[PDB]
């Protein structure tokens, strides 16, 4: 059950980043959304979560820096927010065919937390079917359905246990199959210690001047480098 | 092998 | 349980809108009551909920924008407020026969939350009999009976569970059979996170000057675009 | 499967009737009188007119009326020990109809517990089921005094609410399935608010006049009506 | 099934009678006196007239009265150990009726537990059924002291309320089925709450007035003189 | 289960009183400790409870007012306080033989509440063996053992139920066999509604001036008639 | 059935005896000494005399005394690990009696749990029953330390009280049926509540007096001199 | 059945001995030293002398002493990971006795759980039984740290108290059956409550004095000088 | 199950220390991370826990004071923070080969507390395969996963029981096979764990930020005194003076 | 019933 | 069955 | 008949 | 479907 | 078997 | 063990 540090180094040499579409955001992230890790994005309404999800849905298919070859995406939707037409506009921006983009994204709605976990088990099966095809798993959003299915207290223990189980499965999926996991989350960020520990990167999104947005590393010191400015357009996240 | 989308 | 984004785009291309009878209201809603979605209307007394329900009971049968051909409606009544004579007046306004309008609406009273859920299972079966016949499901109101059947504290767990179950069933009905689901609700809006998440569009209705009414997007910024003025007549909702 | 078309429901609602209160203004307030396929609740303080209204409707429900109303029988469930046939004799005298005929068309039962009340309502449902069109009005004076009585200590409220909701759902089904008006009285100090289709507040006016108002309605004149009380019952 | 016509109920209520309290004003307050087919509850502090009223009714129920009342026998259930035939002797002397006749027409039983009280009431129901019109009044002094006794600790209140409701519903049925007046006394803290308030058709608060006078009032009624009556207590019982 | 008022009057005509040894105390009690009733005495230490118990143990054997012929006594002791030598001193005071006094008192210790109730069942049997022999039952004290056997809360329901059962049995014994029941009790008076209802007469004992004691009707107004002064001597309870 | 006449009870009480404490004033306070057919409880702070009193009674119970007391044997149950025969040797020396005879007439047992203590008391009851009048004194030092130990957390207090009441009623029955004096020691916080207050026939508070003297008082008694006594502690006991 | 005569018990107690602490004043305070057929408990703050006292007794128990004490072996159960033979080497040097003989006459075991501690005490009972009179002292440093560890949350307090009482009664029986002194250390908050207060025959509070001196006091004793003793700590142990 | 004090002395004579890379830190620890013991390091973000873990990952392979010969390391990672490149930089600082360092460290991620305990059972097995090969076991971090798997109250009893069992196993591993156990921990300030973790750890270190880029190590629950504190620096080469 | 007299 | 309205005077 | 003491 |  | 005290001086 | 020199 153990690897040498050398074997683990060789395994991590395969880690990649998926560009967000914004150079400053990418610098903030060290290249973009990182594989073998969970990145969580949370914020208020119209801060960029859905635009970021769709932009990554497009950018994950494009060859990129560091020898990134592109690949397929799985999108689990608990909010009823996925809209292919956004992907059409972003593909237009990046000068790539619509139907090819739409064919390389697999999509499923989740209506309950148990359904969401079953879907993640199917995702694990799909990744296993042929490794190296899929590079990105998006969950928008990560625990809305757990809030819904366990809203009264006294069942909170079972909610936390199921949530921890799901997040440990997500970690194992990300690290075993070398995929980036991007999830969105609400604020009240919710989840507690479990989600804080499970996520490798946490991003707070807020509105800037005019139509600009600001991304920041959560729980980080108040310094500019821990923040990045980006813009939202019909073509997605950008500079 | 994965085929990148391209029409440009 | 997974589709490609292409297949989901093909599925969403069949999404339609049912006009409210008001141009401004429709613009507020992006065309009208949207299929594959739940729209919730809440507000105080004589703000328009019953008039809107009846108007949609008529307008859903009429050929409309975007190639909408019209179809049948199911109306679940927890308040004892459905009145065919209003549909007669609205049909008169829209120059359609009374009896034909009344024949295309299936109607049921719900007296308990368990009864309401059984009725919704019968609704699912009815849609299953032949797809494309029904376009709209109305529930007036969505959770009055859940407030009625579980008014004391300590029973909240089961209440929330049944409510979440019903609303996930409603989502699945709306999305599997491509129907718009319109529900009314009371204020104290009630439902909390469960109803907030389940509803794809939420509309606050209030009284304006004289006989006008105002519809607004709930939890949206204080701006004119998120509001619409409409009027109420014997012929229903209008400009 | 339990579903009707709006056309069939229209045909069903065309059979809805109103039972006059004895007061023209009160009837206008109610849109004709006490409406069938619905529960009308009257509440107020003592000597506001609940018992007088109950007895007047006990008489008026037997008389031919507007809209082709032919008259019919009444069932009266009494939890307060207040039903008095002599009031019906006086009201019949006012309306110039025979006493014994009026008294023969009203069935009457005392309820001593909420469980007893629900059993009685099951017998009421069976009685209506025996032959439709015979009975037009069910009166319950009062609607939930026994539920306050049987569950007064804290911790039992859940069961109280459940039983009350069950009774009121049964009363709704009775009113709508058998096309009868259900009139109930109530005391003052969501389930009952939802169950009642019409709610009337009764209060004292100047001298001997009484006032009926739509509960929780705006403070406007149209939502109020003045009526008088005499030995002959409710009137103008 | 289980329903009467309003005509039959009118015929039933036509047999309703009143038993004079011995005081004209008190009777007017009661509409003639203690009414049959109903429970009348009297509560108050000590020396307000509850026992004097019980004994007076023990005598007056045997006397011919207004409205064709022929008089009859009485059953007295005593939970307080307060019944004293000698008071009936003095009251009969006042009303000029023989002692032994009064004493022979009153049946008496002590109740030591609430279960015992309910068993006694079942015997009373059977006896009243045995031949109607003989007994006209059932007195219970007091109505629920034994229920306070048998369930004094908290947590047992559900069973207490259930037993109390059962007893009071049985008392209602006895009063209305057998056309008897039921008179009961009660303590204050009035105890019982909604259950006893609903079960009793008439409730009377008794209190001390000036000197030797007493005051009867309709409980939970407006503060008005008509809802009150002044009466006196003598060796002959309740009077004007 | 019912008697006529005449039969009950005949039964009550046989009621007697046992002198306490103090004229003022007797006036306070209407003649002394009354039969067909429970009299409860409570107070602090050295207020007279034990002296009163022993004095009644002697006086119940003496001919007295109202044709009282004297009789035997049963004494159940839960406190380990009964001392025949006190009875010897009181007999000396009243000039009666020691051995006759000691032969007419039956005595038993109770060590548990269940034991106390079994003893009371034996007492009921003994009284029934031949009525009119025994006139007085003393219980010193009435519910110390119930405090002991149910000291933790959660068993309070069973404590109250057992206490009510015992006290209803005591009432039935006193009224069926026409004996006076005298019991002592501690203060904290304990018992609640159950013991308040079960006792027909309740006496608070407190210290007076010098060596005198004062007996009062519990829960009665602050008035002299509801109080009596008495003295305690080697000869027992007496006048001041 | 289960009842005696007052005469029979008088005859039974005529056999009641007292065991001298070694102090004349203490004896007067007690009406002669430790009384049979009764439980006497002694409680107080450290170095007030409880252990010295226990040992002194262990010696004095073997000596012929006032009122025709012939002497007899003693049973000592020790929950505190305080019994020391050498104290009995010193007290015997004071009273001019042989050491080995004193030591042979005392039966001794340690109790390590409340259940063990109750089993020991059942054996004591059996021994007393074997032949009444042989044993005159039962000492329990201390009476409910082990009940404090075995039921220290709340929620088990009901069972503690029930076991304590059962033990104390058994002790009462033992003392009164077999005409033995029962002497027990107790700690303060006095513990026990109503149960121990009722079970004990005599309760003694011990406290320190002037210099090396001690003071014994009747618990819960009025503040009066007659209810108090001064005594001294020496190698010869109380 | 279960009783001894006072004479037999006197004969048994005549074999009781004391082990010097290394400090004359401490010994006077204890009536000669650590007493056999008894438990002595020492508690205090950090650097008050508990470990120094334990090790000093580990050495002094092997030396012939006052009252005919012949010396013997020691068993040391260590729950704190504080036992250090080198301290015993320094103390042996002070007392002019061979190192290897001292180290061979002390049996040592770590306890990692309360169940382990009780099993160890059962082995100790077996060893003592193998040949009585060989071992004179049992040290437990510390007595109930592991009971605090294994039952830290409330609700399991009943089992903690029961196990503690059982262990302490076993310790008492061991001390009294085989005539050995039992010395245990304890923490403060002293913990345990009535159970440990009753079980211990002697209780010692240790506190810091002036400079490098320490003070030992009889717990729960009056504020008087005779109930206290001053001692010093050196590389040679307690003095 | 018992040893003589002589045998235990002989066993303790084999105790060694592993340098932290900082002279002052080593003085604070009496030479460094001690074998036959658990040393716990806790603190806020960027206080040095990860830098200390990696530095020890390198220094445990180097000959050191007291005859320490160097050896291999086992690293259980619950935080997803292990980065071999840090070990490459620290090896560069200490002038040792990268691949040799990386070959002497065995590494495993733990995703649940049950998984963590199974991993520790495998560690016990590996140590048993041949004693004296491994000198250091690192757990970063010790009970994050117990916080995760038992966050709601009512399961706290089982959490405490599992934690105590794991920590007793760690103690037995450290003392039976003569390895140093180093674990990291979070704060909530006071460290989490309560009595269980306080007792289980033989040495407890609080890490906090100093002036500029310096860090401060302190003995937890120790008096406010300088000797109980040490200043150290963080560089690409790890922990240093 | 016979009235008392 | 038809309902008979009461009517006398 | 009860025998009074005398 | 046939429009009304 | 008797215990031998350590002594070397 | 060979140091990683």
């Amino acid at each position: 059950g153990f690897l040498t540090a050398f074997e683990y180094s060789e395994k991590r040499k395969m880690v990649f980043h998926i560009t967000t579409g914004s150079q400053e955001f990418d610098k903030l992230l060290g290249g973009g959304i990182e594989s073998m890790a969970i990145t969580e994005a949370f914020g208020e309404f119209r801060t960029g979560k859905t635009q970021l999800s769709h932009t990554l849905c497009v950018t994950a298919q494009l060859p990129g820096a560091g020898g990134y070859p592109g690949g397929k995406i799985i999108f689990i939707d608990t909010e009823n927010t996925f809209r292919p037409d956004r992907l059409r506009d972003i593909a237009d921006r990046f000068n790539v065919d619509h139907d090819a983009v739409l064919d390389n994204v697999l999509y499923a709605r989740a209506y309950t937390s148990e359904h969401q976990m079953e879907l993640l088990d199917y995702v694990a099966a799909k990744f296993h079917e042929e490794a190296g095809i899929f590079k990105l798993l998006i969950i928008d959003s990560i625990m809305a359905l757990f809030r819904v299915d366990f809203s009264g207290r006294g069942e909170l223990a079972e909610r936390q246990q199921k949530l921890a189980q799901m997040l440990s499965r997500l970690q194992k999926i990300s690290e075993e199959y070398n995929v980036a996991v991007f999830v969105t989350n609400q604020m009240t960020p919710i989840g507690g210690h479990i989600l804080a520990h499970a996520s490798t990167t946490r991003i707070s999104l807020r509105k800037g001047r005019g139509e600009l947005r600001i991304a920041k590393i959560y729980d980080s010191p108040e310094m500019p480098e821990n923040e990045a400015t980006f813009a939202i357009t019909a073509g997605g996240i950008g500079d | 092998v994965f085929v990148p989308p391209f029409k440009t």
